[PDB]
RNA sequence: CGGAGUAGGGGGGCGGUGUAAGCCGUCACCCGAGAGGGGAACAACCCAGACCGGGGUUAAGGCCCCAAAGUGCCGGCUAAGUGUUACUCCAAAGGGUGUCCCUGGCCUUAGACAGCGGCCCGUCGAGGUCAGGGGCCCCGAAAAUGGACGGGGCUUAAGCCGGCCGCCGAGACCCCGGCGCACGGACCGAUUGGUCC
RNA sequence: GCCCGAAAGGGUUGACCCUCCCCGAAGGAAACACGGGCGACCGUGGAGUACGAGGGGAGGUGACCGGGGUUGCACCGUCCGU
């Protein structure tokens, strides 16, 4: 096989309290509380006095590539319940202006390429939108749903029969987490 | 009899001792069919028991292969290939067993045998699927 | 002398019609093999305790 | 014409003898030798045959066309000396037969021509320089494309020895 | 009462002898030591209570089984049917 | 005292031979032997015939080039 | 000396011919003119040549259930139900950071990405990067009544590779008892012979 | 399993069944005790014992057995002549 005893370990933060109950993550932080499900055939999470140890003892390249994601996600927990994240969407339009609005669990978009009839996006539990003129931002403490909400806003605007060289109106993801999208 | 909890079952195993069980002599029941597992690939699975709910004499439907769409019909099914049908022997073998999904009040208040030959846990793979989503996807009742 | 597999088949039987009363203590385990099975011999008993602790430590973990 | 797996094979016995073959045609291949003849370069890539053969002169051809086109474009007259080393000795024949009489007084007349080669034979070479051993591969894999069965190369040094994976290595 | 189970007839899968009888016993002492019954007599009871008998041989595999013959063999509708030792 | 040992030889495959070195953990040698031939044959297809051996001999922990086994060794 | 039958051959291996299937020869193992045990069923592929009644051990092959015998052991591979096909009776050229291995070079304690800073350093500071070859799998891969690994079904297998240990299984082989036949012999018949060894 | 069974077949000078004793072809175990093997298993002793187709004998109960018609179970079996 790779080696031996494959072993990744996070260092917990200030005030961030991490448990496991058997396949299941428990995040708590300043702010909210996240679970995670986690599992695979051999891998073990545990806790250590003030670390979380992510082992298996004789691994193959897919476990190796299983246990990083792990380790991915868990810092990605931590990181939310800590601070949080924010994605920033950009309005544009070249004719047949377009008024964007928070209803509950929905934005709708009216007079897309003058069309008489809204699009909808649906909004996940735990994020807020915010709409200030052209520019939107999804805040929120999961990377996933915040993500998830951000998609859904942009591919309510998405077309199929005309050239995209010449129409090119709709909404567009500008910044990810902090890290702007360039081509 | 002999009650079976299915829960957690490799079902071509729990069939196989099933069928020894009842041509050896034994009346079986078993429950909780729904909850027994089938290993592979969702859609190879379904695509298996989709061609099989599909076959059909064409020339008159009220003959014709019945193949399941319900779980307990499904192991009934599973078992019976696994006996000498076209025989007196096998026919009583066969009508000395019954499958239930779920446990039903009248058994309530039991202790279930299981299958050692026969669980999750002798499997590394993880690619597995439920008898009751195979039945969800058939269209069938529980 | 006794073979394993005779072991192995008696314990499996058992561990089958009663998953209840065995746990993971080989003590516990061979004082209701003693109790539950008509066996005359401590070899065979204790061997047979030995398998079913095993039986059981593999069906409550898995891989 | 006819597709080649008809011919791949050599399960036939030689039939190359013209003294006794009645309308037995000429060949369709004049110029077996191309580029340079007279300037002593370092590496020699031959190919070699995976299996027993039979190749068709108008697959010869276009083999030469096409490689020597390439290295002319890519390469130099200056350089690469290219040679083809089998020459088209067998000869094929068809039935005429398809009012027809089908297999009665089956010999077939003969169409054409071909080259046999053996397991682990050489049918063709370049000669180059270091800084040109990337076209003599592509060479390589356009010949490779033409032919009815698959075949290796390899490279060779003065003196005729093996040096193929250190130069394989270092590029 | 020192009883087995008769299970099958013996051959292959394509012929089988009837004279002959392939029997397994209940308790697991026997079938620990099934070599110990080599040369006992075993009876079967009819629907009118008549006696068929006959002789256990020789061992059959390794889980426990044991081979016996019958002449007069027995009937097909003692497969899965209860016989008595002596 | 567990040994390393260090082992040396030949395979042959549809008529090519390939030379070989591989380290193993055992008491003996005749297990490293019988590992030798069931590995090779598994990832190679190759009978025990075509398999020669010339070496196995006795090395110390700390001079080999094998992760698992370093590590397993110290 | 006398009495015949045979003058359409076929399977399998080799040779000439032919796109191939087939045509023509050759060898003389088989079917024809050959029971029984296996290959799902198969004229000729495997074991094996048959008087009658019995008792045992093996062969071909097989041991999750159908179905007698192992849910057998050790090491490894496959994730595609691929496969579960000795033959009769199974799709390729060309490709694949899919995974498991072998080999040979080149950089390394500041390397090979990204990054603070226009071939340079302060940091992410520990091994990495190119070439060949092998095993298994994947793409390439479309047909007509409803359906075929023999079926059920099987995923650290009930699949594949390298090896191993036990068991089941013929009319074959060993043994007991009976019938006949051939050859020779002794004794004995009023005709083609009889009783016994 | 149900039915027929006077005579021509056996049988109260003993049908059928039960118990014990002797010999015994080819073949042929096991429990258990001591060791080898990672292991499935094997070796040594028990043991050429228990058993074994058949061949004989001794004591008990006392009336059917063989045969025929039809049917049930298990396995096998694709007509005759050319």
């Amino acid at each position: 096989p790779v080696d031996a005893w494959i072993r990744e370990e996070i260092e917990i933060p200030e005030g961030v309290e991490v448990t496991v109950e058997g396949n299941t993550v428990k995040v708590k932080g300043p702010k909210g509380e996240l679970q995670r499900e986690l599992k695979y055939p051999g891998v073990q999470i545990f806790t250590e006095d003030g670390k979380v140890v992510i082992y298996k003892e004789f691994p193959r390249k897919k476990d190796v590539a299983i246990v990083r994601t792990f380790k991915a996600h868990i810092n990605n927990m931590i990181k939310g319940v800590t601070e949080g994240f924010k994605y920033r969407l950009k309005v544009v339009y070249s004719h047949f202006p377009m008024t964007v609005k928070v209803q509950g669990d929905e934005v709708v978009i009216e007079n897309f390429l003058g069309e008489k009839n809204p699009r909808r996006a649906k909004i996940l539990p735990g994020v807020t939108v915010k709409v200030k003129g052209s520019e939107i931002e999804v805040e929120g403490i999961d990377k996933e749903a915040v993500g998830q909400t951000a998609a859904n806003i942009e591919q309510a605007t998405r077309i199929t029969k005309w050239d995209r060289r010449v129409f090119q109106d709709g909404i567009y993801i500008v910044e990810k987490a902090g890290k702007p999208i360039k081509f | 009899m002999r009650i079976i909890n299915a829960e957690g079952l490799i079902l071509g195993r729990l069939a196989s001792k099933v069928a020894k069980m009842l041509l050896e002599g034994e009346e079986v029941v078993i429950v909780n069919a729904e909850k027994a597992i089938i290993t592979g690939n969702r859609e190879d699975i379904f695509a298996k028991y989709k061609q099989r709910t599909e076959l059909r004499t064409r020339t008159n439907p009220r003959r014709g292969p019945f193949y399941p769409k319900r779980s307990d019909e499904i192991v009934r099914r599973t078992v019976r290939g696994m006996l000498p049908w076209k025989t007196d022997r096998g026919r009583k073998a066969f009508k000395r067993l019954k499958v239930y999904v779920g446990v039903p009040k009248e058994f309530e208040g039991k202790e279930f045998e299981t299958i050692s030959e026969a669980h999750m846990s002798r499997l590394a793979t993880p690619k597995y699927v439920t008898v009751g989503e195979v039945a969800k996807f058939l269209g069938g009742k529980f | 002398n006794i073979k394993q597999t005779f072991i192995k088949r008696t314990a499996r039987e058992l561990f089958d019609r009663y998953p209840d009363k065995f746990t993971r203590d080989f003590e516990h385990n061979k004082k209701m093999v003693a109790e539950l099975t008509n066996v005359t011999s401590k070899t065979i008993r204790n061997r047979i305790a030995g398998y079913i602790t095993r039986l059981v430590r593999m069906k409550e973990e898995g891989k | 014409l006819r597709p080649a797996k008809i011919d791949r094979d050599v399960d036939k016995p030689a039939y190359t003898r013209r003294e006794y073959i009645r309308g037995a045609p000429g060949p369709k291949i004049t110029i077996f030798d191309m580029g340079n003849l007279s300037a002593e370069f370092e590496y020699e890539v031959s190919l070699h045959a995976e299996q027993a053969m039979q190749i068709r002169q108008n697959a010869l051809e276009a083999i030469r066309i096409q490689v020597n086109r390439y290295l002319q474009k890519n390469v130099g007259r200056s350089n690469y000396h290219f040679k083809i080393r089998v020459y088209p000795f067998q000869v094929l024949r068809e039935n005429p037969m398809a009012y027809g009489n089908g297999m009665r007084r089956p010999f077939g007349k003969p169409i054409g021509l071909a080259a046999r080669v053996r397991k682990d034979q050489k049918i063709l070479t370049v000669w180059v320089n270091g800084q040109h051993l990337k076209f003599a591969l592509g060479a390589m894999h356009r010949a490779k494309m033409k032919l009815p069965y698959s075949a290796y190369y390899r490279i060779y040094d003065k003196e005729g020895n093996d040096v193929t994976t250190k130069v394989l290595s270092t590029m | 009462v020192r009883k087995a189970v008769v299970l099958s007839y013996v051959g292959s899968h394509e012929h089988r002898d009837p004279n002959r009888v392939i029997l397994k016993p209940l308790d697991v002492n026997d079938r620990g030591s099934a070599a110990r019954l080599i040369g006992r007599k075993v009876v079967w009871r009819t629907p009118t209570g008549r006696k068929l008998v006959g002789k256990i041989v020789r061992t059959h595999g390794t889980r426990g089984e044991v081979k016996a013959v019958f002449k007069p063999g027995l009937p097909g509708q003692a497969l899965g049917d209860y016989v008595e030792i002596l | 005292e567990v040994k390393v040992f260090r082992v040396k030889g030949t395979f042959e495959r549809l008529g090519k031979k390939q030379p070989f070195t591989k380290e193993y953990r055992a008491l003996k040698e005749e297990h490293v032997r019988e590992l030798v031939y069931s590995d090779i044959g598994s990832k190679h297809r190759v009978p025990r015939t075509k398999i020669w051996i010339e070496s196995i001999e006795e090395i110390k922990p700390e001079e080999a080039e094998d992760p698992v086994v370093r590590r397993l060794s110290l």
